[PDB]
């Protein structure tokens, strides 16, 4: 069962006010910490820490162990996408901006290359094949009224 | 089936040039399939056919009596224009199924012919070309909502549209 | 040789 | 049972008979299969 | 029509008379026998459309309605008979009547050809709505839910009466092919748009957009299983139906009185498509769904082509039967619950091994998997915008995207994980809930295999 | 004429039926799997015939079995078109699935759900030979899709396993990705020819046709692995083993390029697409035989290796050599496949140990396994007659014979390479080098259903290529006139493959301390592609959908605009109109100010 | 391919086949009870290392939570029994 | 898993963690055992030789460039446990994993067979209500007011009655 | 060698706040630890609470969907750079696919009217 007194409000600009949300949200005051007032609709729910739901310990059996989250333990705001089945940061040994070069280098690169050698191509020292009856003018449709540019192919 | 309707082209059988010291398998293969499977389905189809026959029965093609057109039709006088919308609409029903026909007609050509669809399969295509023409000149930006009414506006301006350059 | 728990099923 | 054994919904049926015959008679008799004016262009009149 | 009417005006002294143990079959089997006789309209032989008499009259696209409204009476009897279990015979007996009710009016509005009935009945359409709203709900905004429910409802109601009014006037009569037989054009001015905009503002309305998709949220959650059904299905298709039936008059002002609301279709099937993927409560994702198919459906019937509105037609059906199948699933996983929230109950499948069954059945159904009506009509409706624009399937890609994504969340954040261990309040599957969830099925089935029935007016 | 359409529905007949029996009560009382596997079997002995009456007339077919709807001068039906590629495919699908169905009877015992697990199978294939021997766009986007849903199923058999379930998202995202071309492609047919239908789209051989080609190739992307859209294919890997071939060894990747294929007419006259299809399949050989030199995992490196080959595919289709391609396509599955088979066997012996890093002395402790394995390695890496050659080195030819652009060639040969180079990896890490497994012991290979198999399909993957290569038509004219160093360019390098291979493994011990180096670590981390993709394109996106629309949109102004507005407003009113005080003094005031209005307004009107 | 589990017996042999292999301190008499810091003067490093040689042995892994306070084969033993459901 | 952590660590378990990390990840750079037991000897004397030292100052600083050094240098691909997280096995088994509670709604049809495991339930909760009530006086006795407890639960300091909530660990299932 | 991130946290261990050995903040951890495990017995005073024929409320996930649903108009307070935002989002992104399609009309309508574009095989639209 819930009531007001348990349900979120609005900005708590005075200690008194934060100390009741606190121990209301089962936290401690010198740690909760809201959002900004920029009237978007956050108005008291805890800000907390941008982390995943990869990075807790896995290895203590919690109760929700696909969410690796206990029973009271505020709920990050933007949870839908902490869930586990989605968005991981879990930390890498190699760094974002080192990570991303490597791999717009590589990009680059690799596309450069490939409008070089389309301008500069490669193609085996002989003509083109040729075709005997005007290359075959009737059967890629033509028509047998029209007599165009005689195609007569040689002895080399 | 109508055959005048559906051409079915000839079929140019080859013949069979067995050179060698081995023997076809498929002369065996289907000699036992002909044998063990339409026997008894040909039997069955003869049985079930003199049943047919037997206690035979009839039916007969609706022949629609024709009515004035939408041309002679007095505008708020309704019953005509109803009398008229409806054989009209019989009229796109009919036109639609024939080009469902010759869309058939084609792609049988086409496979029929092989790798010389470029060639053999261009007579065909022009009879779509020009039933095509058609079809756009009648029936391309009516509306759901399409009608004879509709229809007639198209034809006539696109009748007035040729006229006028006609003229000059 | 154990057993193996599971639903109704018969439902 | 009764939809399935429904007859010619919306005359999908009737229609490609139809459509057979008009083809046969027309192909027979040298006319094309699909006329680009649908209405007789003679007990029409128009302006100027 | 009488035929298909008049027992569903004896169901209600029926269900008031009989007796508490048998009231529920009785009515229940009689309504089954009332939608099987309601299939003598598919005998349409030729294209003669179907007219009874001056005040009734059936077409191919009101038939589809008209049967699957007969048939999904029972299934939101049958699911409305585990809830209000302890609550008294007489109020159970009310609540059947306003469903008779509801069934009546909507039959005999998919069947009139005077738009004024067609108004008159529309808006009947509403006091049962409302009363098993309020009355039966199970939190306390289901008040406001209402309230804007009706507010938004009439608002569009009076403009169209209007506009009935002007016409009735000005031409001689409203009945239907008339209407047609005797259509003219108009000089394009000021007038006759916002005209078209009165005849148009009150379906639009209905059938939600971008902008005014507010009220459907509200009631799909405050309502029960019943009301959540009858909206998804038949109340938003009544917008779509008239402005079917009546934009036959408004040409060509439709031409450029739709880029707005085609653009804003669009954008709302997109960004309602996004929503869907981080909303909460289950049903408010169901109803943001809705949102975003619906927004097909009026992209498509603005432009006015054939293939638009066959595939309208398609989409309009299929979204109905799933969406009613997908409220039965919520309500089953909520009466066990009593949570609408989807990350509460998680990780099921290991003791409901059949009825994932019936929920991925659904899914695949609202992703446009083939050979489904959902696809066709999608994919015809596409098409249509296709030819009207090249530059719209970049939405509709970004839509199907969508969908394909939040369907699967839905399903694995039900059926996929791994199993709570204090819901031990799970009732296993109860025959009815599953006999509901085939009913709501096998038809998408027989649909798929002959779907000539379902195709509109264009064939 | 009627033994043939016989035989083409006698197969799906026979997939059927065991589906049926699924709804019915004898399950609990028979052995499933093994009906299924001898339904299969007879499925491919009837499969059989359509070969033989074909290489011996070479007449394809066209058949329309059943009239769906008529729907306005566009109609539509179950149209099927027997002709080389889908009556060779379904034999070669049947012979490995036969296989695949006896190794999974085999591993995986101890599972309840097993009958379910063959029903699925059997439903991806026949929702494959309907994509296969499909002619009607629509029956292919059916089995496009479905193909898609049952991959889906397939990867999260095991619903705890949680990066399964965003595996297969994956999966279903990149597909969609691809669905979108292809729907694409359907409406500008259906457009400007009014037909879905092969057979009457050929006559677009003439016009632009350029944006259903780009449809075309992005559903090719998305369905196959490519360089944009590959990252689903390593992550199935996390469902089993068998599947993980199935689908991802000759299966739901080989779609798109026979899509492709059978699209060939129309791709012959755009000289951009025979470009494109080389900037993005030749890259793909490069950016995934990187990632297939340290991952770990047997099946990712398989799965990369299925990538690259696919790239190659896709390249000598660019440069017109689809019939290779094809049988590229047959060739190929058979040794892709018995490569995972084995690799199961191996980890059901142990204990779930995938890494080749707790593996060694495979050889002796398992002879078996291991001598298939170094046929499939060698076959991989172009072995001069194992059926990997009789496509593998003609394609090679044609690749530097044309006119290729360079830097595909170059990085084509490059990955030419590298095949030797993770197949010998593989052969040293898991098959020469010392017993780095647990203590424990409880092999077991002597079993039928395990040991046969393998057999079959080694037997298979040596002998089909050349009875193929030898005994279809000639669909296109070689070239058969080259130096040396160009026709014998793929032995040459890959046996330069193996001589490194040899060196580098053998460098890996003499306590050479090891550093992590960026190309590696880049290569290990597939390059960081997913790394930041997932990463950020998922969080931005949600978080759009959840800022602006969900609030700022749908719960903020869309109702202080309209709703609340006209609240706060008439309450306004209504304050205003009921403030009052219940005085006559002032009720008669305003009457009289009234009476005024009334006589002024009189009198200015007249 | 499932082998057969793994009883009481087995495991503490094989805990002693390991803790008898070991070369450092262990006078290669080790009672069930040998208590590794007190009762052999061992280090931390050495019983990290051990608990690693187990978890190497028995294919799974041993959380830090537990590696850390484990100081009695028979505590290891009870440890991995309570963990892989042994002894019906 | 089962025991539960301290808020605070120490510098003890710091090190002993840092030492099996990097053993692991040196084990999966250097494959063959004998240059994993080489390296791990190497990581041990570098150890050793800081070990007997005690400043907080250098802890901490050797601590801080020991993990900037591992981070720097680990492996990108490490060596997971199967049966732990990142592995092939991890949960694998959950979808069959069912708790007991299923049992209660058996039908009776299907509970005739299998009727001595059904014969030994009852006297199972038999021997969970009748030792319930006391297991909360234990600690309602014992909830000291100082209010200032850990996750840890204290044992049945009486004899025969057993111990507290032991229904949430008992009847776990099997791991399979 | 590493800089932050926000996906790319910096891990536990090299967190320079970390290794801190403040009384304060240890007593702070022990706090939480304190009020943890308060939470976490009376989860299980009821996990195993016999004779209870129910499930259990997680207040936390409704008053999160409280505050994600309902608490969202109230606490609302409209400022710029917010109202702003909304106008962009209602507004630009509809008229910018508007005027793509208006011009493609034009375009297409002009071409007809010329009588060139090839609309051969378009019959059914
Ligand atoms: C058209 C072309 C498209 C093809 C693509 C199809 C996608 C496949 C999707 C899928 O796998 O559906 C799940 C479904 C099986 O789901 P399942 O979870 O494995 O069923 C196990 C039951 O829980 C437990 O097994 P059971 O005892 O219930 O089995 C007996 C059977 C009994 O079914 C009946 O008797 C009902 C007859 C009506 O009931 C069912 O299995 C489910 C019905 O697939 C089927 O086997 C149904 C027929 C498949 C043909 C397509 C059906 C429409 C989709
Ligand atoms: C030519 C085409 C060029 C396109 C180039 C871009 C293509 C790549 C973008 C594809 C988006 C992939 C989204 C995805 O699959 O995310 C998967 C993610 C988990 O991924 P993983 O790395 O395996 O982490 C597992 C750790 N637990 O977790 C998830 O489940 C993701 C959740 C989905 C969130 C909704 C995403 C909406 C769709 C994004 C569209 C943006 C891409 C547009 C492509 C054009
Ligand atoms: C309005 C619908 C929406 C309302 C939903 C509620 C439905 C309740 C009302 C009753 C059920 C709906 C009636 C559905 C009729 C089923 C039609 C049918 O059985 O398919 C007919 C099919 C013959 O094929 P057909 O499309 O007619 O012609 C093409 C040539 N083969 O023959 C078949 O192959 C059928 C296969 C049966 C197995």
């Amino acid at each position: 069962h819930m009531t007001k007194d348990m349900l979120p409000g609005s900005y708590p600009r005075t200690p008194e006010e934060r100390a009741a949300a606190a121990k209301k949200y089962n936290m401690r005051v010198e740690d909760y910490e809201p959002y900004p007032d920029d009237g978007m609709g956050y108005g008291d729910y805890p800000m907390l820490p941008n982390r995943s739901q990869h990075e807790r310990d896995p290895w203590y059996q919690w109760d929700h162990s696909e969410l690796r989250m206990n029973w009271g333990e505020p709920i990050h705001w933007d949870l839908d996408m902490y869930i586990r089945n989605r968005v991981d940061t879990s930390p890498t040994p190699v760094s974002w901006d080192v990570m991303c070069k490597h791999l717009f280098g590589f990009v680059a690169f690799m596309v450069f290359m490939f409008w070089v050698g389309h301008v500069f191509p490669s193609y085996q020292p002989v003509g083109p094949k040729q075709y005997p009856y005007n290359n075959l003018y009737l059967e890629r449709g033509g028509d047998p009224t029209k007599e165009p540019e005689p195609v007569v192919h040689y002895d080399i | 089936w109508d055959k005048d309707v559906y051409p079915e082209p000839p079929s140019r059988t080859p013949a069979p040039s067995p050179q060698t010291s081995l023997p076809n398998p498929i002369t065996y293969l289907t000699k036992a399939y002909d044998l063990v499977v339409d026997w008894p389905v040909t039997l069955v189809r003869e049985f079930i056919e003199r049943q047919h026959a037997k206690n035979r029965t009839y039916y007969y093609h609706r022949q629609y009596r024709r009515v004035p057109d939408i041309t002679e039709c007095k505008e708020g006088d309704v019953l005509c224009i109803y009398e008229a919308e409806m054989q009209w609409r019989r009229d796109f029903k009919v036109d639609q199924e024939i080009m469902n026909i010759i869309q058939e007609r084609l792609k049988a050509c086409q496979q029929r012919e092989g790798e010389n669809y470029q060639q053999n399969c261009a007579k065909e295509l022009e009879q779509f070309t020009k039933v095509t023409k058609a079809y756009q000149d009648r029936y391309l930006d009516l509306g759901a909502y399409y009608s004879a009414r509709k229809c007639l506006a198209k034809q006539k301006q696109r009748m007035l549209e040729e006229r006028k350059a006609a003229r000059q | 040789r154990l057993f193996v728990v599971k639903p109704s099923l018969y439902y | 049972t009764f939809v399935a054994y429904v007859p010619d919904y919306r005359m999908q049926e009737w229609a490609r008979r139809e459509a057979e015959r008009l083809v046969k008679y027309r192909e027979v008799n040298g006319l094309p299969i699909m006329e680009s004016n649908y209405f007789d262009p003679s007990k029409i009149q128009l302006p100027e | 029509m009488l035929k298909i009417i008049l027992p569903s005006l004896m169901l209600l002294p029926l269900t008031w008379l009989s007796s508490p143990k048998k009231t529920w079959t009785n009515v229940t089997s009689y309504s089954f026998l009332i939608s099987l006789t309601s299939l003598t309209l598919l005998w349409q032989t030729d294209e003669n459309y179907k007219n009874f008499s001056n005040m009734f009259s059936s077409d191919p696209l009101s038939t589809p309605l008209i049967i699957l409204t007969a048939w999904l009476l029972p299934l939101m009897l049958m699911a409305s008979q585990n809830h209000l279990k302890k609550d008294n015979n007489v109020l159970q007996k009310l609540y059947i009547s306003m469903l008779i009710s509801l069934q009546i009016l909507l039959i005999m509005t998919f069947s009139a050809t005077e738009l004024i009935m067609f108004y008159i009945l529309f808006e009947a359409t509403l006091i049962p709505t409302l009363i098993i709203i309020t009355r039966w709900g199970n939190q306390t905004e289901r008040l406001n839910a209402g309230i804007y429910f009706l507010f938004y409802t009439l608002i569009g109601s009076i403009p169209l009466l209007i506009a009935l009014i002007l016409i009735q006037n000005h031409v001689g009569t409203l009945n239907l092919m008339i209407l047609s037989f005797t259509t003219h054009t108009l000089d394009a001015s000021w007038s006759n748009n916002l005209l078209w905009l009165a005849c148009m503002m009150a379906f639009l309305i209905k059938m939600p957009l971008y902008g005014v998709h507010l009220w459907l949220p509200k009631a799909h959650v405050e309502a029960p299983i019943a009301g959540s059904m009858i909206l998804a299905a038949i109340l938003l298709k009544l917008g779509s139906y008239g402005m079917i039936r009546i934009s036959i008059i408004l040409d060509p002002l439709t031409k450029y009185m739709a880029y707005p609301f085609i653009l804003l279709s669009l954008w709302g099937m997109i960004m309602t498509s996004s929503i869907c993927l981080r909303q909460t409560d289950l049903k408010s994702l169901i109803a943001y769904s809705s949102v975003s198919h619906m927004a097909l459906v009026i992209a498509s019937i603005m432009i006015q082509t054939p293939w638009s509105f066959m595939g309208a037609t398609m989409l309009m059906i299929a979204h109905g039967l799933t969406s009613s199948l997908l409220f039965c699933l919520a309500n089953s996983n909520y009466e066990r619950i009593h949570s609408r929230t989807m990350i509460m109950a998680r990780g099921l499948q290991m003791v409901f091994p059949l009825m994932a069954t019936w929920w991925l059945m659904a899914s695949l159904a609202n992703l446009a998997l083939p050979p489904s009506i959902n696809l066709m009509g999608e994919l015809f409706i596409t098409m249509s915008l296709f030819s009207w624009s090249n530059f719209t399937i970049i939405l509709m890609g970004i839509n199907i995207i969508i969908t394909g994504m939040y369907s699967m969340y839905m399903i694995i954040t039900t059926q996929r994980g791994k199993l709570t261990n204090h819901m031990i309040n799970l009732q296993p599957s109860h025959t009815r809930e599953l006999t509901l969830m085939a009913l709501h099925m096998i038809p998408l089935i027989l649909l798929t295999t002959s779907p000539k029935l379902i195709t509109g007016l264009t064939m | 004429m009627n033994i043939f359409t016989t035989s083409i529905l006698l197969i799906f007949i026979l997939l059927l039926s065991p589906i049926l029996i699924s709804m019915s009560n004898l399950i609990k009382h028979i052995n499933f799997p093994l009906y299924t596997t001898t339904s299969i079997k007879f499925s491919f002995i009837i499969s059989l015939l359509p070969l033989l009456m074909f290489f011996h007339n070479n007449m394809e077919y066209m058949i329309t079995t059943w009239h769906w709807v008529t729907m306005n001068s566009m109609e539509l039906k179950m149209s099927f078109k027997t002709d080389f590629f889908s009556i060779l495919f379904t034999s070669v699908a049947l012979f490995v699935t036969w296989s695949i169905m006896q190794f999974s009877s085999w591993y995986m015992h101890s599972d309840p759900n097993i009958n379910r697990f063959i029903k699925y199978l059997t439903l991806f294939l026949i929702t494959m030979l309907i994509l296969t021997s499909a002619n009607n766009m629509f029956q292919l986007f059916i089995g496009w899709e479905g193909v898609g849903i049952m991959s889906f199923l397939l990867i999260g058999w095991w619903y705890g396993r949680t990066d399964a379930n965003t595996a297969a998202l994956q999966a279903i995202l990149y597909n969609r990705i691809g669905d979108i071309g292809f729907i694409l492609a359907m409406v500008w047919f259906s457009l400007n020819m009014n037909s879905w239908e092969l057979q009457q789209i050929m006559f677009s051989n003439n016009n632009d046709n350029l944006i259903p080609l780009m449809g075309l190739l992005i559903a090719a992307t998305g369905k196959s692995a490519q360089f944009g859209l590959h990252p689903w294919l390593p992550s199935a890997m996390e469902g089993p083993t068998p599947v993980s071939a199935l689908l991802h060894s000759s299966t739901m990747v080989v779609a798109g390029i026979f899509l492709l294929v059978r699209f060939h007419p129309l791709t012959t006259n755009n000289n951009f697409i025979l470009t494109t299809m080389l900037c993005l399949g030749a890259l793909t050989t490069l950016f995934t035989a990187i990632c297939a030199l340290t991952q770990n995992d047997i099946k990712k490196i398989i799965a990369f290796s299925t990538s690259s080959q696919l790239g190659l595919m896709m390249v000598t289709l660019g440069m017109n050599q689809p019939h290779l391609a094809f049988l590229h396509i047959c060739t190929h599955a058979f040794f892709k496949a018995m490569l995972f088979m084995c690799s199961g066997s191996i980890i059901h012996s142990l204990a779930d140990e995938q890494d080749i890093r707790k593996m060694g002395n495979i050889t002796k402790i398992m002879p078996f396994t291991s001598s298939c394995l170094v046929i499939g390695s060698l076959a991989l890496t172009g072995m001069p007659f194992l059926t990997g050659f009789y496509s593998k080195d003609l394609i090679i030819e044609a690749i530097n014979t044309c006119n290729t652009n360079a830097w595909a060639l170059l990085i084509t040969l490059i990955a030419t390479s590298m095949t030797a180079m993770y197949s010998m990896r593989i052969i040293y890490f898991v098959t020469m080098t010392k017993p780095r497994f647990p203590p424990l012991i409880s092999i077991n290979e002597n079993d039928p259903d395990l040991m046969n198999p393998i057999k079959r399909l080694a037997f298979g993957s040596i002998f089909a290529g050349f009875v193929i290569s030898y005994n279809i038509p000639p669909t296109s004219i070689p070239v058969l006139t080259m130096p040396w160093f160009l026709k014998t360019t793929a032995l040459i390098i890959s046996v330069l493959g193996f001589l490194i291979a040899l060196e580098l493994n053998n460098l890996t011990m003499k306590l050479s301390m090891n550093k992590a180096n960026p190309y590696s670590s880049f290569s290990t981390l597939l390059g960081f592609f997913p790394s930041i993709i997932h990463r950020i394109t998922p969080m931005k996106s949600l978080n759009l959908s959840l800022k602006t629309s969900l609030t700022l949109l749908d719960l903020i102004w869309l109702e202080k605009t309209i709703p609340k507005s006209t609240s706060t407003l008439h309450t306004n009113m209504t304050t205003l109109t009921t403030n009052q005080k219940g005085l006559i003094k002032l009720y008669f005031m305003s009457f009289l100010i009234n009476i005024i209005l009334i006589i002024i307004l009189y009198s200015i009107n007249l | 391919s499932d082998a057969p589990p793994l009883t009481l017996d087995g495991i503490k042999d094989r805990v002693l086949y390991v803790l008898k292999l070991y070369d450092k301190i262990d006078p290669e008499k080790l009672s069930v009870n040998s208590h590794f810091m007190k009762d052999l003067g061992l280090d931390s490093l050495d019983q990290v290392e051990i608990i690693m040689a187990m978890e190497d042995e028995f294919g799974f892994e041993i959380p830090d939570i537990d590696a850390e306070k484990l100081m009695c084969p028979q505590e290891i033993v009870d440890y991995i029994a309570d963990k892989k459901d042994v002894y019906e | 898993a089962f025991c539960a952590p301290p808020a605070y660590l120490t510098h003890q378990q710091k090190v002993l963690r840092l030492y099996k990390r990097a053993l692991r990840h040196l084990e999966s750079w250097c494959i063959h055992r004998d240059k994993y037991r080489y390296f791990a000897c190497l990581m041990r004397a570098r150890f050793e030789e800081h070990k007997n030292e005690k400043d907080m100052m250098r802890a901490t600083q050797l601590l801080r460039e020991a993990e900037e050094e591992f981070w720097q240098n680990q492996h990108p691909q490490p060596y997971i446990f199967p049966d732990s997280p990142g592995g092939t096995s991890f949960e694998r088994y959950e979808c069959y994993k069912v708790p007991e509670w299923c049992l209660d709604y058996w039908h009776p049809s299907e509970k005739a067979m299998y009727p001595d495991y059904f014969s030994k339930r009852e006297q199972w909760k038999k021997l969970r209500m009748e030792s319930w009530d006391r297991e909360v006086k234990q600690l309602q006795e014992e909830t000291s007011p100082d209010g200032i407890m850990t996750e840890a639960l204290p044992p049945a300091r009486r004899e025969g009655d057993l111990p507290p909530l032991w229904w949430h660990i008992v009847t776990r299932p099997r791991e399979r | 060698k590493y800089k932050p991130a926000p996906l790319a946290t910096l891990p536990s261990t090299l967190d320079p706040a970390e290794y801190d050995v403040s009384p304060e903040t240890r007593r702070a951890q022990v706090e939480r630890l304190s009020i943890r495990a308060r939470l976490k017995r009376e989860y299980l005073l009821q996990y195993n609470d016999p004779k209870r024929v129910s499930h259990i409320e997680d207040p936390a996930l409704i008053r999160w969907t409280y505050a994600r649903s309902a608490n969202i108009y109230p606490n609302f307070r409209p400022t710029p750079k917010n109202s702003l935002l909304g106008a962009v989002a209602g507004f630009g992104p509809l008229i910018f696919w508007y005027y793509v399609f208006k011009t493609d009309r034009d375009r297409k309508e002009r071409l007809i009217q010329e009588g060139k574009l090839d609309r051969k095989f378009n019959i059914s639209y």
